[PDB]
Formats: structure tokens, C-alpha cells, sequence
């Protein structure tokens, strides 16, 4: 049955997909300008001087920190769900197996 | 046409829709839930716990 | 110490702390610019016998030259100079692509209109500069060149138009402007006007009425092959080392290697999924180079409490240890599935886990400990 | 690395936000630790590692598909080996060299 | 200038643009990636007006069409009949306009206060003696005053021979007039068709970016005529329409998902506004 | 309207403005009424867009036929992209592009409110 | 609709943040799906009516 | 645009922040509801069946 | 608090500022990009001219 129907293990495949997509998302999100003239720090620095350059750099720093906070919050929420599953599994080990 | 016509109501549901906030229906309707509940009772009453 | 700073403490408890990443520094810099030997035509643009009327301004293409602006220092004096793209102090480190010089003569009070967001006779009917503008506007007084005692009337401007101009448009037509209901079929009567008027430039005019020569240098940066570069000297190209670099004004840090990428003839730079340059075409030899970041990572520290000892072991997650990109060999190197662990003894006695490392391996401080 | 990408000017500007970066990693560390705890709560309930006896009869009951297969490089049962070949992971080792 | 006659009256044809009209939106190399971008593009499966030149029902279409802020132009040819375009507003010497032509020796681009002909055309005369096809007439305009832009390409010799058989050359262009620049993208694809546009996908590459500074609201296509010993000697009726076709679509702001293959070639695309799927 | 721009549908209003009030606003401080500058009539402004659209898709590796659900359309101009000649009204919206059958089945692609869809046979 | 309100200029500026909007809806979709799963876990335990 | 885009971006960032706040709260609430639903499902099996 | 002082041509006054280039900004008097202070200037044609 397990051999025949791959969807049986979708519950485990889902946690390796979700926690992979999360990092691919963080890398892809680096392309956003976040209101800046460019997403690349090097373009900002090669064309602008500090009185202006620091504004453009700060727009990107704030935006990248926001992306990281979003990631961490989602991982904390997911972790709580996994813990609940793990606690259930531990309970079953004691009550169904032992 | 209902949100456009009844402006005076200041219906919060229309205010939510016009700002892109959408409420979706459940898959199981109240009638279907009632059928499941009734099936469980019929089972409990005529073939209890088997 | 890195752990101590992270934790804001002079004491670190027993366990594993992450400590940034393994990084290397660049040792030298590479500067690559195309080997353009000609100086830009500063003389023709700024030392011209005659300038165009503002209603019919000139647009000259500039290419295949070095923008050495210093040649103007012992000659020209400008009252106005403003860049809307690049801060002036960085112009010499950059290369430019579609470079054009627009030029014309206007009254001094109208100089303020050659800018994004402005209105007035020039901004609306003769020369509109776009809100989105990269370039520099430069201007100077020409009262001793463009003025005549009886008046220099060779300079015209458009006074009447039906609608405003869009950026960089010209209109040199001479149709009669209809102000009223009259058809104006070559009438030029009460409600009909010839659209252009001359500026009466005279040597005795007050400053706001003196002529000014205006040059607008439009340009685009870092997204196409360079045709015009500032006066920077190039260096040799160093491969397979961590270096700093400047390729046609684009700077960064990384390791340059030969690439198998093929660029279309018009493509100068390539980018990754995060829109970061990851390949360049070299300016003198048209070779494509890939750029890989110098740093990489995977470092953590195994610490007995600091209230016991200051000996630590360091784990390098991405090092196989069979230069290893480590801080020190340590003479005690144990390769595990979790990384290369340097500074710990490997013993064959299994035990209960104390400080977990990963992949089945734990560590502890034990005995002469 | 995520925010500045080794740009020096960014790294210095980012110092003012260092307390936020520290907080992000405290949260991630907490998750990472819980993941090993979950594994132990489920599988390390019994600290006596009991050996499967040489097979003796169990009265006709055949447990060979759940017991570890001694011929394999990794002592997984036939069913476990199947489960391991169905869930697909993002990588195949934790060492990736520069 | 010559006013042409002896043409029949037919309705315009229309066709399906399918997936044509994509061009490289940048000058940056990327590969093995999908990229979402917004620009003026021909919408997918749009209504394309089909114009045609054929001797037979003699037809020779050279109408003035609106530019509408961006034009997709394509043609199918066997014998170099489509030569160029006129872009401008009134096209009557009052304002400046852009003339882009291939006159079989040089590619010529001019911006002047041109007075254009009511029926602008170029043409080739066939000499049965020594079997030659030669460039002869050039009409297009009666005057060209106050020229501000001029370019002439290096000399070349174009093949002016008439041809039998199917169309062999598909040429596609995208014309834009933005912030004073007339931008042209193009591609040349070998074909073998009897009629209409082929289905398929190919992205156009940038060709030129012209610093013109003029207002374009309308444009006109310039076709060559063929004349020979077999036609009347009258200049308005003494001509052959040959065989060629062209298609005109219009660009609209759109978002596309573009697919770049391993070598950075755009191989596919999704028109994000085509439908819900 | 006197320099204030926007997009919307203008209709007659029952609002009365005090003599000194030119514009009115909603709970999100967005103009929702104006007094016309030449005729002093109060007009209400309703946004043009409204919503409720989703797509029911068989995998694209099978077919390109899709059905579209319009949550806020009753279908009895319907503010739909196409009539589709196959219009089924459900409690979850007007479903266009799907056949309605009387055979109940196990749920495949859920739509909502008791209705599911599937791709079945000439499918 | 929430952010731009059909302003065209905003809609174009918002393109740079499109990856964030996609992420917000993936999260909401996940919640919406779980709500039907919860209903079935509680009431559809017996498939014999 | 040179100024308008700054003011528009301030609003775009602010509206995205409001939406992220909403989604985070809904995810937290959803987790609490799931726990309640799991309890209800357990009771259905153990108290009713 | 320090007061720097000198005489320049009027067209060069625009160079006494952060971020500028030109003969003065590059070779005679460079004012830093990070600057706190005030730049004040006036015409002295009736004092410094002969
Ligand atoms: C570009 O050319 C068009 C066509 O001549 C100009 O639009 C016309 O403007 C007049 C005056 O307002 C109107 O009476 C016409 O009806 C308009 N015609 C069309 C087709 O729209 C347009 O203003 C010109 N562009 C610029 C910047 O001057
Ligand atoms: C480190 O690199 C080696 C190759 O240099 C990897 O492969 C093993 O190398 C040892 C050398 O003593 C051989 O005895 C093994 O047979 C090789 N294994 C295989 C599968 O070929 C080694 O796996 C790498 N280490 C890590 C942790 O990845
Ligand atoms: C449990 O059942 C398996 C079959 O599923 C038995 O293994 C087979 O043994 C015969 C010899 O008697 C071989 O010919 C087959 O090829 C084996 N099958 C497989 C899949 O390996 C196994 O011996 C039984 N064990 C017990 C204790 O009864
Ligand atoms: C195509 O156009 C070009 C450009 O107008 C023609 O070349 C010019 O011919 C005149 C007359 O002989 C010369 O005075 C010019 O110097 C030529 N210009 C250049 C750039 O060489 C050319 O003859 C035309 N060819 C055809 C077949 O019509
Ligand atoms: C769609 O609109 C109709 C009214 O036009 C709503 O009311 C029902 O209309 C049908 C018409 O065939 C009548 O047979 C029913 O008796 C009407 N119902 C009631 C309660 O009066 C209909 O409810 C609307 N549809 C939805 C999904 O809201
Ligand atoms: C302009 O001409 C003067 C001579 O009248 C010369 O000294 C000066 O160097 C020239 N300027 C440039 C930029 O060539
Ligand atoms: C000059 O440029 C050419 C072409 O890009 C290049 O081949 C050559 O090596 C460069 N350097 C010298 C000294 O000629
Ligand atoms: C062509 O006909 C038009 C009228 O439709 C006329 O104005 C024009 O002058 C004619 N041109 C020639 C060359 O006869
Ligand atoms: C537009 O295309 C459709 C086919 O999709 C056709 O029926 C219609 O006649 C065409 N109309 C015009 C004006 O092109
Ligand atoms: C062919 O002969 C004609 C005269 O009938 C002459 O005008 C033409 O130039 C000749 N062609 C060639 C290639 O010599
Ligand atoms: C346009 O041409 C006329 C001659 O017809 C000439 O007098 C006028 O100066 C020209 N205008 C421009 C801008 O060259
Ligand atoms: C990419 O280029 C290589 C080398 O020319 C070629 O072998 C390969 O087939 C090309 N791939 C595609 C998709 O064009
Ligand atoms: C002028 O304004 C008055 C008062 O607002 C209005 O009633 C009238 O219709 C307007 N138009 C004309 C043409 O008088």
C-alpha cells in the first residue's frame, strides 16, 4: 500500500517542502527595492554620496529585516504545530506501543 | 448592485468588499452537518458503540 | 570573544554558540575600463562659436571618449551645476552609456526652469526635461559673447503653444497661433500670433536679462556597455582570488572565474535570481567572468563554561578537512558529518550526551582536562 | 550576509540594528533545540536497547517486515526502507564545500 | 509624386497574434529563470490587421494607420517589397516627421519637415533585356526642409528580383516613441508559408534607440512597385503589386512572465492579463 | 472635481451637506461624496471594482479547460468575463464553464457550499 | 485593492512588493483549508449515514 | 513623482504592515481553533462512539 | 567652534558645500560629506578688487 500510493507520506513530505520554500522565498525577496532606487547595495554606493546614500541603504536594511522577521515568525508558528504533532506521537508511543 | 444601491446603510460587509477583504463559504453546509450529526445519533441509539 | 560580544557578557555558559560565518578578506583591487584613449569634445560642447535658439536646441551624441572634466578648470567658470543622478564627487569612478549633450541660449532668469518639475516659458514650450532624469545641468553667463549693442536678436524662444511639451521634444514649426475664434490663415491680427519671439540681448541688460549658455548632459548608468568613461586608470585582471573590483563603474567584492555563459552582443552584465550581478563581460578582453562571493560560512563554537576554562573547539560545517578555510589547524582535527571539528580530542568511548554537536556526536570537558 | 552581502558601508550602518539580529537568532535557536527534544520524546522513551532474539517461533506470527533487515548497509526494516525511499529531502548530507 | 490608380476595393483582413510580440525588455543577461516584467507589449491573441499586396483583383495597401503609443509590425516576404515607414503627425511639411527607408543601396533615416506624397512608394523596373531588376523610382516626398536628424548606412546591394513560391522571410519589429526616443526591436526568422502569420514564439532584440525628439501619432507603410514591359506606360496605372503581406497590432501595458532558458534566450511567456488561468 | 481626482461610479445622493462642506468622507477618510461645482447636487461615489473571482483548474498537464466562479454574481451584463453557455448558480457564486450533473459523488475539487467539481468523460 | 484602491500609479509601484502579497495569501489559504479539515475531523468520522 | 513616490511608498509600506499584522493574528488564532477542533474530534470518538 | 575664512570668485561659491567638485572643492577647500556647521558668504567687490 505504501509503495502503491505516494500520497500516504504527504504529511512528511509537506514539512520538508514548506521549510525549503521558506528559504527560497527569503533569497528571492532580496530582489525587491523596498522603495529604493536599486536592490543592489553596490549600485547605491557607486552612484550616491552619504547624505543620500544612507537613505537608500536604510530603506533596504529595514526591508530586509522585515523579511527576516516574517520568516522567523512563520517558523515559530510552524514549530508550535510540529511540537503538538510530536507530543501526540509521543503519547501514542506510550499508549499504543508500550 | 446591492452595495451600490444601498449607500445609506453604510453596510460593513460592503466596506470590507470594496477594500478587498473577502469572506469565503465553508465546504460543508449546515444541512450537511445536520446529516452527519443525525447519522451519529442514529448509530448511538440503535447500535451503541459498535 | 565573538560569542561574548553577541551575548553582551564577559562570561559564557557551557554549550554551543553560533559565531557568524567563515569569511575571507580581499587582498587587492581590480579596475577594468575599456581602453579609450580620446578625450571627450569638451571644447566643441562648451567653447562653441554659436549656440542654438532654445526653441530649436541641439542634441549631440557623445561616445568613445574619456570624460576628463578637469580640462575645463583653467578655462570655464560655471554659475550653475547640478546633477540629478550621481553625486558629482563620484563622476570620475563611473562609465556612461547613452550620453547626449543638449545645448541652447536663454535669459538668466529662465535658467531656473531647466530642471525636473518646473513650469514657465521654457519648461512648458521650448525644452522640457523629464521628472525622471539622470544627468547634469550646467550653465554659464555669456554676456560678452551673445550680446550686441543694438541687441542680439538671433536667439529665439517659443512664446505661444496650445499644449505643453513632453520630455525632450522639439517643435520648430512656425504656424500662427490662434488665441481667439479667428481661423488665423496667415493673418497675425488681434487674436493671432507668430509663436516665436527674440530675446533682446544687450551688454547693458541687468543680470536676469543677460544670456546664458546651457548644456544638459543626459546619461544612463551601469546597465549597458560603456562608450564614455571617466579618467580612471585600469589594472591587471586577477582571477581565482578574493578581490575587490570595479567593472565600468560597478563595484563589489568577490572571486572572479572563467565562465561558460554567453552574453548577447548588447548585454554587459548578468544577474542571479536576487538581481545581483553574478557575471560580467570584461571591458578589454571580451571574456565572461562569473562572480562568486568570497565568504561562505558554517561556524560555531563549543564552549566549556568560561568559569571553568578558556579552551574551546570550533566546528566548521562546510569544511571536509580531507588551506581548509578554517581559522587554525589546531593539531586536533576530527571530521564528523556535522562539520570539521578542530580543537577536540576524538575518543572511542561512547557516553551520555553532554554538549550536543550534531549527527550523533557530543562533546564534554574531561581529564589535565 | 542576508542584509548587507558583505558591503562594508552597510555593515557599519547595520550596527544600530544589532539587537534585532540577536533577537532573531534567539528565536531560531529555540526552535532548533525543540526539534531534537521532539525526536527524543517520541523515540527515546526506553533507554534499554533490547536486542531482537535469534528468531524463534512466535507461534506463526511473521515480524520480518517490521524488524531490521541485517543485509542492508543501514539496519532498517523492509517497511522502513520503503518509507525512507519515498520522502524526498532537500539535500543528501550536511557538508557542502565552498 | 504620383497618385496611383487601378486598385480594387476589399475589406481589411484580421488575424490572430497568438504569442508574437515579445522582445527582450532589458540589456542584462539572465538564464534558467522566470522573470516578471511590465512594459508595453502586444497582448496575446490580439486582433491584428492584415494588409496585403498582390497583383492577381489588384491590391496594394499603403494606408495611414494610427500609431497609438506603440506599434507591432510584421511582414512576410519573398521579394523585398516592404521598404520602410513614415512616422509623424500631419505629414504635410508643417511639422517634423521621421522617414525610415531601404532604397536598395543604403538604409536612410531622416527627420525633416517633409511633405509626403498622397501615395508614397518606391519601385523597381524589370528590364527584359539582360534580365535585370533595378531600383528606379523613389517618390515618398516632394520636399524635406529643416532636417535635424540624419543617418545613412554603409552601401549594400539588395536583391530586387521578383520571386515565385511561398514566403520565406518573416520580419518582426516593435516601434516605440518614449521620452524623445524612437526605439526599434527586431527579429528575422526563416519561414515557408502561403498566407497569414505562423504560430510560434521568438523574442525580438533591440536594434536602435534614436534620439529624435518628435511627436508620432500616425504612420504609413512604404511598399515597392514593380513595373515592366508587360505593363501600360502610364505612371498611375502601369504597375504590378507583386506579392507581400504585413500585419499591424498595437501594444498595451502588460505584465508578462518570461521564461529564460539555460543560454538566456527567452523561449516562452505568459500574458498575465489574457484570462484567469 | 475641483482638483480632486479619482475613479468611480457617480450616483445621486440623499446626503445633505452643510453650506461650507464641499466633500464628504467614509470611515477610512476616503472621499465618498462630492458637491458638484455647477449644479449643487450631492453625488455619491462608489468604487468601480468589486470582486469575488476564483478559478477551478484540472491540472494543466491534462487540459486547459477551466471554470470560473464569481462569488458575488447571482446570474439571475452579470459582471463576468464571459457567459460561457454553461451557467450554474450555487450558494458559493455563479459558476461558469462547468456542467451541472445530478449524480452526487465523492468530493474532488471543493468549491464551497456543498458543491465540488471534477474532470470527467470527451472529458 | 486594500493598498492602492485602484490607483494606477500605486499599482505600478506595488509591483516591487508582489512577492510579499503572494506570501500573505499563501498563509490565508492555508488557514482556510484547515477550517474545512477541522469540520471533517469532528463530524465526518462515520461515512455510513 | 520625485516627491510623490516617497509619499506613496510611505503608505504602501504602512498598508503592507497592517496586512501582515492581520495575517499573523489569524495564523495564531487558527492554531488555537485547530487545537479546539482536535479536542472536539477526540471527544466525538471517546464520548460519543 | 571654528571659523574658516577665504576669498573666491562668485561662481565658485556654489562649491563650498558637501558633495561638490570643482577647483575649490577638489584642490583648495574640501568640506566633508558629514558636516555640521553653516556656510556664509558675501560680495566684496568694493573691498577686494582693484
Ligand atoms: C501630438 O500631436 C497630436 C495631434 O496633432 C496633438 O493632439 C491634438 O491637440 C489639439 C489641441 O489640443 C486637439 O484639438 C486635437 O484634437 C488633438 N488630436 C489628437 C489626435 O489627439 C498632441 O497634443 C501633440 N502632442 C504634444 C506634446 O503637443
Ligand atoms: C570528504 O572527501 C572524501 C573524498 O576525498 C569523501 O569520500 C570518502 O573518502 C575516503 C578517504 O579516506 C574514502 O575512504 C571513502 O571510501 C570515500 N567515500 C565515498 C562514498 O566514496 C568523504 O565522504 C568527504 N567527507 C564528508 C563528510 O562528506
Ligand atoms: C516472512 O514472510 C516472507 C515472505 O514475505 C518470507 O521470505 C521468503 O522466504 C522464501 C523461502 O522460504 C523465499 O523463496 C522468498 O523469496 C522470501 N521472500 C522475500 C520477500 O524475501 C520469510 O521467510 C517469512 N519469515 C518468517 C519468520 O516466517
Ligand atoms: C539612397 O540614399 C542615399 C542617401 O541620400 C543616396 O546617396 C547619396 O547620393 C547623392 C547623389 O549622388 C550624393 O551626393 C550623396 O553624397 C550620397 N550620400 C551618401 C551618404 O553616400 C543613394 O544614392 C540612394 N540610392 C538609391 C538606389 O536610391
Ligand atoms: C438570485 O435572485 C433571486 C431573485 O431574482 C433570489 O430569490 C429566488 O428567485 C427564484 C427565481 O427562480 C424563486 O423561485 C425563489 O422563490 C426566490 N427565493 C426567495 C427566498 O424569494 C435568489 O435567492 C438569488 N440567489 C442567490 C444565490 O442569492
Ligand atoms: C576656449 O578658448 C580659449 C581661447 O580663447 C582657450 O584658452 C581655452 O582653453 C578653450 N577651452 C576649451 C575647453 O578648449
Ligand atoms: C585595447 O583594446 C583591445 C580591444 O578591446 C584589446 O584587445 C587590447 O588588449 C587593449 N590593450 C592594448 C594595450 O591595446
Ligand atoms: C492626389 O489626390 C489628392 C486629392 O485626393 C490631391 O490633393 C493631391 O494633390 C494629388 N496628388 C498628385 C500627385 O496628383
Ligand atoms: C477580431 O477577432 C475576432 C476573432 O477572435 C473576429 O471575429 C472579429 O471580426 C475581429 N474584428 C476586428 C475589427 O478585427
Ligand atoms: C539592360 O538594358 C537596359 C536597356 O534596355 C539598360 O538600361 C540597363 O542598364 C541594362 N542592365 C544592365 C545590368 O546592364
Ligand atoms: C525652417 O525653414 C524656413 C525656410 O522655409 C527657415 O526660414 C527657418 O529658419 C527654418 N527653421 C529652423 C528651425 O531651421
Ligand atoms: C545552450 O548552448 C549549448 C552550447 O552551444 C548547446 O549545446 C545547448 O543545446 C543550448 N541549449 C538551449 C536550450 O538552447
Ligand atoms: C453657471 O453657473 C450657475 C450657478 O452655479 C449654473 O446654474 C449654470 O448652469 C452654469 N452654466 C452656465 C452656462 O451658465
Amino acid at each position: 500500500s505504501l509503495s502503491s500510493t505516494p500520497s500516504a507520506l504527504g504529511k512528511l513530505q509537506d514539512v520538508v517542502n514548506q521549510n525549503a520554500q521558506a528559504l527560497n522565498t527569503l533569497v528571492k525577496q532580496l530582489s525587491s527595492n523596498f522603495g529604493a532606487i536599486s536592490s543592489v547595495l553596490n549600485d547605491i554606493l557607486s552612484r550616491l554620496c552619504p547624505p543620500e546614500a544612507e537613505v537608500q541603504i536604510d530603506r533596504l536594511i529595514t526591508g530586509r529585516l522585515q523579511s527576516l522577521q516574517t520568516y522567523v515568525t512563520q517558523q515559530l508558528i510552524r514549530a508550535a504545530e510540529i511540537r503538538a504533532s510530536a507530543n501526540l506521537a509521543a503519547t501514542k508511543m506510550s499508549e499504543c506501543v508500550l | 448592485g446591492d452595495c451600490l444601491g444601498d449607500i445609506a446603510a453604510r453596510d460593513l460587509i460592503c466596506a470590507q468588499k470594496f477594500n478587498g477583504l473577502t469572506v469565503l463559504p465553508p465546504l460543508l453546509t449546515d444541512e450537511m452537518i445536520a446529516q452527519y450529526t443525525s447519522a451519529l445519533l442514529a448509530g448511538t441509539i440503535t447500535s451503541g458503540w459498535t | 570573544s565573538e560569542t561574548k560580544c553577541t551575548l553582551k557578557s564577559f562570561t559564557v555558559e557551557k554549550g554551543i554558540y553560533q559565531t557568524s560565518n567563515f569569511r575571507v578578506q580581499p587582498t587587492e583591487s581590480i579596475v577594468r575600463f575599456p581602453n579609450i584613449t580620446n578625450l571627450c569634445p569638451f571644447g566643441e560642447v562648451f567653447n562653441a562659436t554659436r549656440f542654438a535658439s532654445v526653441y530649436a536646441w541641439n542634441r549631440k551624441r557623445i561616445s568613445n571618449c574619456v570624460a576628463d572634466y578637469s580640462v575645463l578648470y583653467n578655462s570655464a567658470s560655471f554659475s550653475t551645476f547640478k546633477c540629478y543622478g550621481v553625486c558629482p564627487t563620484k563622476l570620475n569612478d563611473l562609465c556612461f552609456t547613452n550620453v547626449y549633450a543638449d545645448s541652447f541660449v536663454i535669459r538668466g532668469d529662465e535658467v531656473r526652469q531647466i530642471a525636473p518639475g518646473q513650469t514657465g516659458k521654457i519648461a512648458d514650450y521650448n525644452y522640457k526635461l523629464p521628472d525622471d532624469f539622470t544627468g547634469c545641468v550646467i550653465a554659464w553667463n555669456s554676456n560678452n559673447l551673445d550680446s550686441k549693442v543694438g541687441g542680439n536678436y538671433n536667439y529665439l524662444y517659443r512664446l505661444f503653444r496650445k499644449s505643453n511639451l513632453k520630455p525632450f521634444e522639439r517643435d520648430i514649426s512656425t504656424e500662427i497661433y490662434q488665441a481667439g475664434s479667428t481661423p488665423c490663415n496667415g493673418v497675425e491680427g488681434f487674436n493671432c500670433y507668430f509663436p516665436l519671439q527674440s530675446y533682446g540681448f544687450q551688454p547693458t541688460n541687468g543680470v536676469g536679462y543677460q544670456p546664458y549658455r546651457v548644456v544638459v548632459l543626459s546619461f544612463e548608468l551601469l546597465h549597458a556597455p560603456a562608450t564614455v568613461c571617466g579618467p580612471k586608470k585600469s589594472t591587471n585582471l586577477v582571477k581565482n582570488k578574493c578581490v575587490n573590483f570595479n567593472f565600468n563603474g560597478l563595484t563589489g567584492t568577490g572571486v572572479l572565474t572563467e565562465s561558460n555563459k554567453k552574453f548577447l552582443p548588447f548585454q554587459q552584465f548578468g544577474r542571479d535570481i536576487a538581481d545581483t550581478t553574478d557575471a560580467v563581460r570584461d571591458p578589454q578582453t571580451l571574456e565572461i567572468l562569473d562572480i562568486t562571493p568570497c565568504s561562505f560560512g558554517g561556524v560555531s563554537v563549543i564552549t566549556p563554561g568560561t568559569n571553568t576554562s578558556n579552551q574551546v573547539a570550533v566546528l566548521y560545517q562546510d569544511v571536509n578537512c580531507t588551506t581548509w578555510r578554517v581559522y587554525s589547524t589546531g593539531s586536533n582535527v576530527f571530521q564528523t558529518r556535522a562539520g570539521c571539528l578542530i580543537g577536540a580530542e576524538h575518543v572511542n568511548n561512547s557516553y551520555e550526551c553532554d554538549i550536543p554537536i550534531g549527527a550523533g556526536i557530543c562533546a564534554s570537558y574531561q581529564t589535565s582536562q | 550576509m542576508y542584509i548587507c552581502g558583505d558591503s562594508t558601508e552597510c555593515s557599519n550602518l547595520l550596527l544600530q540594528y544589532g539587537s534585532f539580529c540577536t533577537q532573531l537568532n534567539r528565536a531560531l535557536t529555540g526552535i532548533a533545540v525543540e526539534q531534537d527534544k521532539n525526536t527524543q520524546e517520541v523515540f527515546a522513551q526506553v533507554k534499554q536497547i533490547y536486542k531482537t532474539p535469534p528468531i524463534k517461533d512466535f507461534g506463526g506470527f511473521n515480524f520480518s517486515q517490521i524488524l531490521p533487515d541485517p543485509s542492508k548497509p543501514s539496519k532498517r526494516s523492509p517497511i522502513e526502507d520503503l518509507l525512507f525511499n519515498k520522502v524526498t529531502l532537500a539535500d543528501a548530507g550536511f557538508i557542502k564545500q565552498y | 509624386c504620383v497618385n496611383l490608380t487601378t486598385r480594387t476595393q476589399l475589406p481589411p483582413a484580421y488575424t490572430n497574434s497568438f504569442t508574437r510580440g515579445v522582445y527582450y525588455p532589458d540589456k542584462v543577461f539572465r538564464s534558467s529563470v522566470l522573470h516578471s516584467t511590465q512594459d508595453l507589449f502586444l497582448p496575446f491573441f490580439s486582433n491584428v490587421t492584415w494588409f496585403h499586396a498582390i497583383h492577381v483583383t489588384k491590391r496594394f495597401d499603403n494606408p495611414v494607420l494610427p500609431f497609438n503609443d506603440g506599434v507591432y509590425f510584421a511582414s512576410t516576404e519573398k521579394s523585398n517589397i516592404i521598404r520602410g515607414w513614415i512616422f509623424g503627425t500631419t505629414l504635410d511639411s508643417k511639422t517634423q516627421s521621421l522617414l525610415i527607408v531601404n532604397n536598395a543601396t543604403n538604409v536612410v533615416i531622416k527627420v525633416c519637415e517633409f511633405q509626403f506624397c498622397n501615395d508614397p512608394f518606391l519601385g523597381v523596373y524589370y528590364h527584359k533585356n539582360n534580365k535585370s531588376w533595378m531600383e528606379s523610382e523613389f517618390r515618398v516626398y516632394s520636399s524635406a526642409n529643416n532636417c535635424t536628424f540624419e543617418y545613412v548606412s554603409q552601401p549594400f546591394l539588395m536583391d530586387l528580383e521578383g520571386k515565385q513560391g511561398n514566403f520565406k522571410n518573416l520580419r518582426e519589429f516593435v516601434f516605440k516613441n518614449i521620452d524623445g526616443y524612437f526605439k526599434i526591436y527586431s527579429k528575422h526568422t526563416p519561414i515557408n508559408l502561403v498566407r497569414d502569420l505562423p504560430q510560434g514564439f521568438s523574442a525580438l532584440e533591440p536594434l536602435v534607440d534614436l534620439p529624435i525628439g518628435i511627436n508620432i501619432t500616425r504612420f504609413q507603410t512604404l511598399l515597392a512597385l514593380h513595373r515592366s514591359y508587360l505593363t501600360p506606360g502610364d505612371s498611375s496605372s502601369g504597375w504590378t503589386a507583386g506579392a507581400a503581406a504585413y500585419y499591424v497590432g498595437y501594444l498595451q501595458p502588460r505584465t508578462f512572465l518570461l521564461k529564460y532558458n539555460e543560454n538566456g534566450t527567452i523561449t516562452d511567456a505568459v500574458d498575465c492579463a489574457l484570462d484567469p488561468l
